[PDB]
């Protein structure tokens, strides 16, 4: 922890609370409700957000380049929003159980690891592979790390993790607006902004 | 946080919630199995 | 380093190992008291041995007859085919027999060691073993009951006792043996499985 | 049969029953739209009566002279589904139930305010006990055989 006296808040002009001094990765002293105020609550609610900013990454990611890439003739992605019943291969029940156990098993050692730092990090099968990362939430490892893009000495790394989060939630707020664009008009997200953008005084959420 | 956590517990509160998830539960199994004066799978 | 079944929870305090197969396995506090122990081991045992006896003898002849060796029934079916006696003769053959032998061993695990020599000829008795695992006459090959060894019949016993779980419940919601369904799944897998089934 | 009764399906009173309550129904549904959502909605309930009496005919109930499926609970194996199977699954789940009531308070009665942990339960060693109730059976056995289910010294 850096405690950054002097960090820009999210409200300029008022004091951040007590259990915020900047110690996480892009604090900027947003907790109006308090929803952290306690250590462990504190820990549990930053894995939360790391991992939430990650999923919802890789959703930003599936969902706008997709239908981004086939608005211009690229290949033909159909609506991420209905996408979920035009039939592959199999039911989508066998692909989700199947899936569950294989997503379980992954979710279960961040469990084992969150709730006990660094007593999962070694291999099963080959106990001679030993995942990097020493903190929760930043795995590292081969498999995580392949690159060592950000194992340099506590500087870089700090103002990565940063880049990480703010990254995240911007994908984050984005994966719901599109879930909340699609449901309130019919359309698709790169619909929607071309729209916007070729009428934008009245092409808007005013527009019914 | 950790006092409303505290107050969510409280006996009313705690025996509320929980007999509201009981009862759904309930209203649920119904909603499935309608009309059951008897248990006739074995 | 006693085997975690899950990585990241401690074992319990009951539990320290000196027992084969101790993996720190026991989520529901069954075995908090040294003779709830003492007695769910040789439970383990007995149900593990029977349980490695009845699946052999329910899935080995399965696959016998199904390349075609010999012709034997479904085990959901063998009891329904007469054989050279009643079947209630039989049981009560059974219960009469299984009595004798069962009150014998558990006269051995109250109190162990007074059961060890023969009744009828007064020398032939047993070497004083440990309960559960009664050598002597019941050990002909002469074997070595090492640890490891034990471990490995209660590992096989464990996966046994699960293999008759999903013998019985596969045959109840499918309808045909186990042999049957294995290879009517690995045939089409991804359209052969619980999903489908259910 | 047992006690006089005769098996629904073959009933006559059951069939009139069933007619006669489906034909009020139908009642209820005329005088509207043939497709609006009342309609719709006492169609749905028509279709549910008919199940109804379709499910209490295929699963051998007993019939008296109203018509109306009696219940046998003296013990006839013809007859364990309507008393005595689901006897057992509401004995489990009441010593579930019990017995994770009666281990929690065995668990809370050594600090030096219990009844700080009774009237504000402590969750985390709820949730930590409720799914004991699932041995409870084979733990109260263990129990009763140990001696310490019933408290001595009383
Ligand atoms: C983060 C993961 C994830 C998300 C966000 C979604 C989101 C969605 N899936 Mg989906 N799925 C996800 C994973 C998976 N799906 C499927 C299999 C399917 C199928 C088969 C279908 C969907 C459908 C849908 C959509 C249904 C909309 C609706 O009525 O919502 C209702 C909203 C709620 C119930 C939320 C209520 C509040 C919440 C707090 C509870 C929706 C946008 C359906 C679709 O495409 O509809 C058009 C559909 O038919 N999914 C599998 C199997 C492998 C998944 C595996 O991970
Ligand atoms: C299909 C065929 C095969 C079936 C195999 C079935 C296996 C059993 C079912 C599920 C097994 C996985 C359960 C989820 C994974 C993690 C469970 C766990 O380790 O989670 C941790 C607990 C730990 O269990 C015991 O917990 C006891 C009490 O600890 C704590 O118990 C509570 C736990 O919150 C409170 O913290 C309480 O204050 C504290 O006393 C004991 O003292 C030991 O610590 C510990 O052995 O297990 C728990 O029961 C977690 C709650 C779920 C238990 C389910 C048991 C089976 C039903
Ligand atoms: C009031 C008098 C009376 C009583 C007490 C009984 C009792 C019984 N009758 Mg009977 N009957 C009676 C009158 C009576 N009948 C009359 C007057 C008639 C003429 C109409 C009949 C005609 C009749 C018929 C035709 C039959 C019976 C049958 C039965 C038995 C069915 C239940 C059973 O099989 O055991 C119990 C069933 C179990 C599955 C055991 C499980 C219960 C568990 C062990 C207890 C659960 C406790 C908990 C969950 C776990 C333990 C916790 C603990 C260790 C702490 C039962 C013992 C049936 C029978 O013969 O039995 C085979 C049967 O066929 N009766
Ligand atoms: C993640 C950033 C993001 C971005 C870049 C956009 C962009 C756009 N949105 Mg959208 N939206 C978002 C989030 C976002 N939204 C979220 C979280 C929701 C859920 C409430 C919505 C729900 C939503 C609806 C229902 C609609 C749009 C619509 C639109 C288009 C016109 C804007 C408008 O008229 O409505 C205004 C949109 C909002 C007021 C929601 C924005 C609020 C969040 C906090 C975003 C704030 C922006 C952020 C601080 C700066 C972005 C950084 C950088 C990319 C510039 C436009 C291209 C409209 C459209 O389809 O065009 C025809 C429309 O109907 N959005
Ligand atoms: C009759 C079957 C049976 C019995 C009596 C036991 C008994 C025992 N096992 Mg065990 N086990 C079994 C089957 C059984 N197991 C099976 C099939 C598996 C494969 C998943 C395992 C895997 C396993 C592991 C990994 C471990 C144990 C362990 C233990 C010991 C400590 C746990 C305990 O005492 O809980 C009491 C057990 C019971 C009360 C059995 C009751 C059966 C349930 C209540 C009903 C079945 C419900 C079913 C889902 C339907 C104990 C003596 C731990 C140990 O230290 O080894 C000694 C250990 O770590 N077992
Ligand atoms: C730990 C919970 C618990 C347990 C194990 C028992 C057990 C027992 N009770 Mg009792 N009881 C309880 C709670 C409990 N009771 C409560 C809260 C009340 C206040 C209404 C009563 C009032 C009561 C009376 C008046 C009588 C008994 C009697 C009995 C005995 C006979 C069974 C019976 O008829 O019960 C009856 C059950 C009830 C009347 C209501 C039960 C209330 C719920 C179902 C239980 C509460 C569970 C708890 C809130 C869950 C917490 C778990 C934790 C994880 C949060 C039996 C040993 C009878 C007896 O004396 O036997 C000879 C008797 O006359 N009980
Ligand atoms: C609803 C969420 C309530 C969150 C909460 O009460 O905790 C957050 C805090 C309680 O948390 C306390 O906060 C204090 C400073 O405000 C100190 O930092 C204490 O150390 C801290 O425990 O309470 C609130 O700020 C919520 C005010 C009411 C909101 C409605
Ligand atoms: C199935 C339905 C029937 C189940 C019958 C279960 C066995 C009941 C008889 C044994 C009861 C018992 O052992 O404990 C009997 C319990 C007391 O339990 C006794 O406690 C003692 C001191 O701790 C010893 O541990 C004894 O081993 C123990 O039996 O009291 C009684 O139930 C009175 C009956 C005579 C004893
Ligand atoms: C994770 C997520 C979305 C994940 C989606 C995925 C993976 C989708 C994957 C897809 O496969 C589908 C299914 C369909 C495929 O065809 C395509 C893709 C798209 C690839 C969104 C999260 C979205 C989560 C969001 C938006 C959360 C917002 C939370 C907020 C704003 C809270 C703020 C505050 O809490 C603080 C911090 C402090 C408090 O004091 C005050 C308040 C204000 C309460
Ligand atoms: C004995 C047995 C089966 C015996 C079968 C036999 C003899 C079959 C015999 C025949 O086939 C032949 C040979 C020939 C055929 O023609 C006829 C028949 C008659 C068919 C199965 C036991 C089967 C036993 C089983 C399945 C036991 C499961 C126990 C489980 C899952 C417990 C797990 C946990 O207890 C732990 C370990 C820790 C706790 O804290 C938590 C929980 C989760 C409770
Ligand atoms: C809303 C809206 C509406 C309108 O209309 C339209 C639009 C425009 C579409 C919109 C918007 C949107 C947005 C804003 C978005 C954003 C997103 C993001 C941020 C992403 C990121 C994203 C990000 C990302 C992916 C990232 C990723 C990363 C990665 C992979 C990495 C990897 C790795 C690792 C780990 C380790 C090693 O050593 C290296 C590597 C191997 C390399």
């Amino acid at each position: 922890t850096v405690a950054e006296p002097d960090r820009p808040l999210w409200f300029p002009g008022s004091t951040p609370p007590p259990w915020l001094d900047g110690s996480l990765p892009g604090d900027f002293g947003f907790d109006p409700l308090g929803l952290g105020s306690d250590p462990e609550s504190l820990r549990w609610n930053v894995q939360a957000e790391l991992v939430h900013s990650r999923w919802a990454m890789l959703g930003a990611a599936g969902i706008f380049i997709p239908e981004f890439l086939t608005k211009l003739g690229i290949l033909n992605t159909p609506s991420w929003y209905t996408a979920g019943e035009q039939e592959y291969f199999t039911d989508t029940t066998t692909l989700f159980i199947v899936e569950l156990v294989f997503i379980g098993w992954a979710e279960g050692r961040r469990w084992a690891d969150i709730l006990n730092p660094g007593c999962v990090n070694t291999d099963p099968i080959f106990p001679n592979n030993k995942l990097t990362g020493t903190d929760v939430g930043y795995p590292g490892g081969l498999w995580f790390d392949p690159l060592g893009w950000g194992s340099a000495s506590p500087q870089k790394l700090k103002e990565l993790r940063t880049k990480e989060i703010k990254n995240g939630r911007l994908a984050m707020l984005a994966v719901m607006g599109a879930w909340f664009q699609h449901i309130y008009t019919g359309t698709g997200p790169i619909d929607n902004l071309f729209a916007h953008l070729a009428d934008p005084g009245h092409a808007t959420i005013f527009a019914a | 946080m950790r006092d409303l956590k505290t107050y969510l517990s409280v006996a009313p509160v705690a025996s509320t919630l929980w007999f509201a998830a009981l009862a759904g539960l309930l209203i649920e199994i119904n909603r499935f199995f309608p009309d059951a004066l008897t248990f006739p799978f074995f | 380093k006693k085997g975690e079944w899950l990585p990241g929870l401690a074992s319990p305090g009951y539990l320290t190992g000196s027992l084969p197969g101790d993996n720190g396995f026991d989520p529901l506090g069954l075995a908090e008291d040294p003779e709830n122990l003492k007695w769910f081991v040789q439970a383990e045992l007995v149900n593990g041995r029977w349980a490695m006896l009845g699946v052999a003898g329910m899935l080995l002849p399965e696959v016998f007859t199904s390349i075609g060796i010999i012709n034997v029934p479904k085990w959901y079916d063998a009891g329904k085919e007469e054989y050279f006696a009643s079947s209630s003769t039989l049981f009560v053959i059974e219960f009469i027999l299984f009595h004798y032998v069962e009150i014998r061993r558990w006269q051995d695990i109250k109190n162990p060691g007074s059961v060890n020599q023969d009744p009828i000829f007064k020398q032939y008795s047993l070497p004083a073993g440990e309960v559960g695992y009664p050598g002597g006459i019941f050990n002909p090959l002469n074997f070595a009951p090492t640890l490891e060894a034990k471990e490995k019949e209660i590992a096989n016993g464990r996966l046994a006792m699960l293999a008759f779980l999903g013998f019985i419940i596969q045959h109840n919601v499918t309808g045909k043996g186990p042999f049957d369904n294995l290879l009517q799944h690995i045939s089409d897998p991804w359209h052969n499985t619980i999903v489908q089934t259910l | 049969d047992i006690a006089g009764l005769t098996p629904c399906k073959d009933s006559k009173q059951f069939a009139k029953r069933e007619k006669q309550s489906i034909k009020k129904l139908e009642s209820s549904l005329k005088l509207y739209a043939p497709d609006s959502a009342p309609a719709l909605a006492i169609n749905a309930t028509i279709e549910k009566t008919k199940r109804r009496f379709d499910n209490y005919g295929k699963q051998g109930l007993l019939c008296g002279a109203d018509g109306l499926p009696h219940l046998i609970v003296s013990g006839d194996q013809r007859h364990w589904g309507e008393f005595i199977t689901p006897g057992i699954l509401f004995l489990y789940i009441a010593g579930w139930i019990g017995w994770v009531g009666r281990s929690y308070l065995i668990a809370i009665r050594d600090d030096k305010k219990p009844t700080q942990k009774e009237i504000i339960i402590d969750v985390p060693l709820a949730t930590g006990l409720v799914f004991r109730g699932f041995s409870w059976p084979i733990a109260a056995y263990r129990e009763l055989l140990n001696g310490e289910l019933v408290a001595k010294d009383v």
